[PDB]
C-alpha cells in the first residue's frame, strides 16, 4: 500500500544521538540480525549524506534480540503520533481484575515507511577499538520502538480487533507501542483461555504474537498508607524517630500533631531510657494513625505535566517507589520486592523494578514516567540492557544525593 | 578524478549558494594562481564557467619555505556554513593496546586523496571561484570544482565512504588481510610470508591505482617503528613517543596545562604517573598567561614523574586467546593506578583514576568507581570486560554494598593482599548504645558577623559551649559533633538536629577536603561505639531544646 507521510515538528532536526560501545558478543549478534533484516528488505545501508543516528542495543531467552532506542526521535515526532494519530487511553483497564500484555510488534514490519522519513531512522552498528567507522543502516518499514509505528498501523489494528471486540464486549484492549494490554474481570482460567482466543484470532489474520509457551492484577494499585511503628514499649530513641517521621508526614497529610509526643520526652534524658507514653500522648498517636490511614485530599492527575518516578534502595532485595507530578502529591506508591533468587545484583533488581513501574504507569495513564535512579550514570549505562526485557525505554536521570528518608518511605 | 560514484549533497534547507566578494591580489599572486589553475584544469579537477553561475568564493595564494610551489587556498567557510551535515567522521582512533600482532604491517599514503574523488554534479555550481584581473580592468577567470575541495565540510566523510567502497572488491578476494582506514592513510597487516605479503601489497596498490588513487612504492613505503598519533608502533611492542618535561623557573598556566597533558598521555603505559598536585594548582587558572607558583607537593609530584619517566617502558599487543586481567592499586591522596595485562611482566596498558569532583569520599566507593572506568575502557578497546584483581576483602566489600544507598555492580574479582588494603575504618551503631553518655549537640553562627558557637549537654549534666570565629552554620554543626566526640568515653550517643552534619557522617567517609571532617574521622576510628541520631530542630523535643539555648 501507499505510505503515510510523516512530518517532523517544524524547525526540529533529526536525532543525532551517540552509539554506545558494545561487547564483541553483542556486535556480532547485531551484525547477524541486521544482515537478515537487510535480506528481507526491512533495512538498507546508507551513505555519509545521512547525518542522523539512533542508538542500538542487543538483548535476550537463548536468542539475541535487537532493541533500538527511539527516545529522541519520538520526542521529535510527538505531534505525528500524539496529536495527528494519537491513540486514546482507556481508564477502565486499571479497574480490570487481570490484565495480560501481548507483544504485537511484528505487525509493523510488513508496512512500508514514508520514503522521505527513512533517513531519520538511521542507526550505527559499532566497531571495536574504532577499527571501522561502523555499519550504517536505515529502516524501509515501520520500526519497532518508534511511536509513529503503532499510530500508523492503528487503523489496521482496530479492524483486525473489531470481530473479537464484538464477541467479547467486556474486554478492554489498549495498544501502547508494540504491546497490547488486554484486561478482563474473568477468572484466571477464563481470562487465559480468552487470551489464547485473541492470540488465535490475531494469528488467523496474519499477526504472529511470539507468546508461544505477563499477567498483571491492577485492583491492588493504590497509594500505600504510611505506617507508624507499633511498639509494646517505647524508648526515647523510639519516640524521637516517631516524632521525626510524623513531622515529615505533616508535609503531606495536614493535621498531624506531635506536641504531646514532644512533651513526653522532657529534659536531657538518655536515648535508651524507656519513657511510657501519657494518656494524652497515645491520643495524639491514635489521631495521627487514623489521619494517615485515609488517603490524601485533592491529589489529581495532570495530563499536561510529566510523571516522575522515584526509587530508593531498602536492602534485602526490597525497593520502594513513588510516582508523582508535584512534590508530596503522590499519585501512586508501591514496594517492589525482588522474587527471591540467587542472582540478585542491585542492577538486576533496579532494572526489574523500573520495568514494573513503567508497565503500571502505562496501564494507569497511558504514558511512562521519568525515573530518578539511585545508581551511578556510567554503571547503569553499562549494564542496564543485561536484564531489560521490555520493548520501550523510559526517560531517566541519576540522583547523587543519598535520601536520608529511606526509613520514612518503608 | 576517478570513476567512483558521486555522493549526492544538498545545501542546508532554506539556504542558497555562497556569493562572496573576491578582493584583489598582487600580480605575482595572480600569476602563480593561473600556473596552477591551468594544471588543475588539465587534470579535470576544475573547469572554467560562464557568468550564469551567480555564486563565488574567496581565493588566496601562499607558499611553503618560499619554495617553487605557491599553493592555492580557498576559504570555503561560507559554503561550509550553508552545506548539509554529513555523518560524523571518525572521532576516536584505535588504541595500540587493542591491536593484534600481524607478522607484517605496511603503511600506504594516498596522494591528492580529496582531489581524486569526484564531486556531485548538481553541487558543483556552489564551488565557483575567481582569479581577478591585474587591475580589475580585465575580466576574471571564473572556475568551478569537479572533485572534493580541500576545506569543504563534506570532503572528509565522502572520501572515507569512497575508499571503503573501493576496498570492498580486494577485501573479498583477500579475506585474511587486515586493512585499517584512517584519514588519508591505509594500514595493511597480514600473516603471510614477507614475499607473499609484498606481492599482495603491490596487488592492493594496482587495485587502488585503477580506481584513481596513487600510493607510495616500496621505495617510499615507511618501515617500523611507526610514529602514529604520538605513539611508537614497533613490530612486537608499542609505547608512547618520547616525552619532554621542560625545566623552567617560571611556570605559566599554559605551561602547566601542557605538562599535565604530557603526563596524562604518558600514564597510559608508564605506571604511577600522578597529576593531582599539578592539576590542583590549575584550579581557577583563569588567565592562561598568568604565572603561578609551585607547591612543595607539586614539585615533589613532578620529581617522582621525572624518576618514572627516566627509564623507558613499553606495552604489548593484544591476544584474544589469553585472558584479560585488570589490577588496581591505591596511590593515596584519593588517587588510584591500574594495569591491564594478559602476561605478568608485560602490560597491555596502564592508567589512573582520581575522584576530583567529590569533597567527601570512601575508599571502597572510589575503588568501585575506578572499576567502572576500567570496565568502560576495556569494552572500548577489546570488546569485553576484564577479570579484576583488587586489594579488598569480600567481607569488606559485601558489607559496604549491602548498606550503600545506591545500586552497585560488583563483577568477578579476586583479592590481592598487596597493601595498602581497602577496609572500613569505622562503622556507626545501628541502634543506641546502652550504658553510654548521651550528648545533645548543637551549633550555629551569624552569617554577617561570621562568629558562631558549638556546644553540648549530656544526660549526666555535663555542659560545654566553645566560641568560634570565622565559621558557618554548617561548620559549627560539625564542630558540635567533634566537641562531643571529644570529652566523651569510648562509647557515646550523639543527638544532632543538623541533617547536613548527619548526612556527611552517615556516608561514613574516610577522607575529605575539610580538616575538621578529617579530625572527626580520627575520633570515630578511635571510638568503640558511636550512635548518631537525628531529631527535628525547633520541635522542642527533649535535650535538643536545652542545647538550642547556645
Ligand atoms: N603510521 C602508522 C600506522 C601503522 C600501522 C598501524 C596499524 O598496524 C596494523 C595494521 C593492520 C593490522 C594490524 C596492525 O597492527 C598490529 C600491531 N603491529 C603494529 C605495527 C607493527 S610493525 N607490527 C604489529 O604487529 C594499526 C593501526 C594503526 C597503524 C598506524
Ligand atoms: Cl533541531
Ligand atoms: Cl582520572
Ligand atoms: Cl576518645
Amino acid at each position: 500500500i501507499e505510505t503515510v507521510p510523516v512530518k517532523l515538528k517544524p524547525g526540529m532536526d533529526g536525532p543525532k544521538v551517540k552509539q554506545w560501545p558494545l561487547t564483541e558478543e553483542k556486535i556480532k549478534a547485531l551484525v547477524e540480525i541486521c544482515t537478515e533484516m537487510e535480506k528481507e528488505g526491512k533495512i538498507s545501508k546508507i551513505g555519509p549524506e545521512n547525518p542522523y543516528n539512533t542508538p542500538v542495543f542487543a538483548i535476550k531467552s537463548t536468542k539475541w534480540r535487537k532493541l533500538v532506542d527511539f527516545r529522541e526521535l519520538n520526542k521529535r515526532t510527538q505531534d505525528f503520533w500524539e496529536v495527528q494519530l494519537g491513540i486514546p487511553h482507556p481508564a477502565g483497564l486499571k479497574k480490570k481484575k487481570s490484565v495480560t500484555v501481548l507483544d504485537v510488534g511484528d505487525a509493523y514490519f510488513s508496512v512500508p515507511l514514508d520514503e522521505d522519513f527513512r533517513k531519520y531512522t538511521a542507526f550505527t552498528i559499532p566497531s571495536i577499538n574504532n577499527e571501522t567507522p561502523g555499519i550504517r543502516y536505515q529502516y524501509n518499514v515501520l520500526p519497532q520502538g518508534w511511536k509513529g509505528s503503532p499510530a500508523i498501523f492503528q487503523s489496521s489494528m482496530t479492524k483486525i480487533l473489531e470481530p473479537f471486540k464484538k464477541q467479547n464486549p467486556d474486554i478492554v484492549i489498549y495498544q501502547y507501542m508494540d504491546d497490547l494490554y488486554v484486561g478482563s474481570d474473568l477468572e484466571i482460567g477464563q481470562h487465559r483461555t480468552k487470551i489464547e482466543e485473541l492470540r488465535q484470532h490475531l494469528l488467523r489474520w496474519g499477526l504472529t504474537t511470539p507468546d508461544k509457551k505477563y499477567e498483571l492484577h491492577p485492583d491492588k494499585w493504590t497509594v500505600q498508607p504510611i505506617v507508624l511503628p507499633e511498639k509494646d514499649s517505647w524508648t526515647v530513641n523510639d519516640i524521637q524517630k516517631l516524632v521525626g517521621k510524623l513531622n515529615w508526614a505533616s508535609q503531606i497529610y495536614p493535621g498531624i500533631k506531635v506536641r504531646q509526643l514532644s512533651k513526653l520526652l522532657r529534659g536531657t534524658k538518655a536515648l535508651t531510657e524507656v519513657i511510657p507514653l501519657t494518656e494524652e500522648a497515645e491520643l495524639e498517636l491514635a489521631e495521627n494513625r487514623e489521619i494517615l490511614k485515609e488517603p490524601v485530599h485533592g491529589v489529581y492527575y495532570d495530563p499536561s505535566k510529566d510523571l516522575i518516578a522515584e526509587i530508593q534502595k531498602q536492602g534485602q532485595g526490597q525497593w520502594t517507589y513513588q510516582i508523582y507530578q508535584e512534590p508530596f502529591k503522590n499519585l501512586k506508591t508501591g514496594k517492589y520486592a525482588r522474587m527471591r533468587g540467587a542472582h540478585t545484583n542491585d542492577v538486576k533488581q533496579l532494572t526489574e523494578a523500573v520495568q514494573k513501574i513503567t508497565t503500571e504507569s502505562i496501564v494507569i495513564w497511558g504514558k511512562t514516567p521519568k525515573f530518578k535512579l539511585p545508581i551511578q550514570k556510567e554503571t547503569w549505562e553499562t549494564w542496564w540492557t543485561e536484564y531489560w526485557q521490555a520493548t520501550w525505554i523510559p526517560e531517566w536521570e541519576f540522583v547523587n544525593t543519598p535520601p536520608l528518608v529511606k526509613l520514612w518511605y518503608q | 578524478i576517478s570513476p567512483i560514484e558521486t555522493v549526492p549533497v544538498k545545501l542546508k534547507p532554506g539556504m542558497d549558494g555562497p556569493k562572496v566578494k573576491q578582493w584583489p591580489l598582487t600580480e605575482e599572486k595572480i600569476k602563480a594562481l593561473v600556473e596552477i589553475c591551468t594544471e588543475m584544469e588539465k587534470e579535470g579537477k576544475i573547469s572554467k564557467i560562464g557568468p550564469e553561475n551567480p555564486y563565488n568564493t574567496p581565493v588566496f595564494a601562499i607558499k611553503k619555505k618560499d619554495s617553487t610551489k605557491w599553493r592555492k587556498l580557498v576559504d570555503f567557510r561560507e559554503l561550509n556554513k550553508r552545506t548539509q551535515d554529513f555523518w560524523e567522521v571518525q572521532l576516536g582512533i584505535p588504541h595500540p593496546a587493542g591491536l593484534k600482532k600481524k607478522k607484517s604491517v605496511t603503511v600506504l599514503d594516498v596522494g591528492d586523496a580529496y582531489f581524486s574523488v569526484p564531486l556531485d554534479e548538481d553541487f558543483r555550481k556552489y564551488t565557483a571561484f575567481t582569479i581577478p584581473s591585474i587591475n580589475n580592468e580585465t575580466p576574471g577567470i571564473r572556475y568551478q570544482y569537479n572533485v572534493l575541495p580541500q576545506g569543504w565540510k563534506g570532503s572528509p566523510a565522502i572520501f572515507q565512504s569512497s575508499m571503503t567502497k573501493i576496498l570492498e572488491p580486494f577485501a573479498a578476494q583477500n579475506p585474511d588481510i587486515v586493512i585499517y582506514q584512517y584519514m588519508d592513510d591505509l594500514y595493511v597487516g597480514s600473516d603471510l610470508e614477507i614475499g607473499q605479503h609484498r606481492t599482495k601489497i603491490e596487488e592492493l596498490r594496482q587495485h587502488l591505482l585503477r580506481w584513481g588513487l596513487t600510493t607510495p612504492d616500496k621505495k617510499h613505503q615507511k618501515e617500523p617503528p611507526f610514529l602514529w598519533m604520538g605513539y611508537e608502533l614497533h613490530p612486537d611492542k608499542w609505547t608512547v613517543q618520547p616525552i619532554v618535561l621542560p625545566e623552567k623557573d617560571s611556570w605559566t598556566v599554559n605551561d602547566i596545562q601542557k605538562l599535565v597533558g604530557k603526563l596524562n598521555w604518558a600514564s597510559q603505559i608508564y605506571p604511577g604517573i600522578k597529576v593531582r598536585q599539578l592539576s590542583k594548582l590549575l584550579r581557577g587558572t583563569k588567565a592562561l598567561t598568568e604565572v603561578i607558583p609551585l607547591t612543595e607537593e607539586a614539585e615533589l609530584e613532578l620529581a617522582e614523574n621525572r624518576e618514572i619517566l627516566k627509564e623507558p617502558v613499553h606495552g604489548v599487543y593484544y591476544d584474544p586467546s589469553k585472558d584479560l586481567i585488570a589490577e588496581i592499586q591505591k596511590q593515596g591522596q584519593g588517587q588510584w593506578t591500574y594495569q591491564i595485562y594478559q602476561e605478568p611482566f608485560k602490560n597491555l596498558k596502564t592508567g589512573k583514576y582520581a575522584r576530583m569532583r567529590g569533597a567527601h569520599t570512601n575508599d571502597v566507593k572510589q575503588l568501585t568507581e575506578a572499576v567502572q572506568k576500567i570496565t568502560t575502557e576495556s569494552i572500548v578497546i577489546w570488546g569485553k570486560t576484564p577479570k579484576f584483581k583488587l586489594p579488598i576483602q569480600k567481607e569488606t566489600w559485601e558489607t559496604w554494598w549491602t548498606e550503600y544507598w545506591q545500586a552497585t555492580w560488583i563483577p568477578e574479582w579476586e583479592f590481592v593482599n598487596t597493601p595498602p588494603l581497602v577496609k572500613l575504618w569505622y562503622q556507626l551503631e545501628k541502634e543506641p548504645i546502652v550504658g553510654a553518655e548521651t550528648f545533645y549537640v548543637d551549633g550555629a553562627a551569624n552569617r554577617e558577623t561570621k562568629l558562631g558557637k558549638a556546644g553540648y549537654v549530656t544526660n549526666k549534666g555535663r555542659q560545654k559551649v566553645v566560641p568560634l570565629t570565622n565559621t558557618t552554620n554548617q561548620k559549627t554543626e560539625l564542630q558540635a559533633i567533634y566537641l562531643a566526640l571529644q570529652d566523651s568515653g569510648l562509647e557515646v550517643n550523639i543527638v544532632t538536629d543538623s541533617q547536613y552534619a548527619l548526612g556527611i557522617i552517615q556516608a561514613q567517609p574516610d577522607k575529605s577536603e575539610s580538616e575538621l571532617v578529617n579530625q572527626i574521622i580520627e575520633q570515630l576510628i578511635k571510638k568503640e561505639k558511636v550512635y548518631l541520631a537525628w531529631v527535628p530542630a525547633h520541635k522542642g523535643i527533649g535535650g535538643n531544646e536545652q542545647v538550642d539555648k547556645l
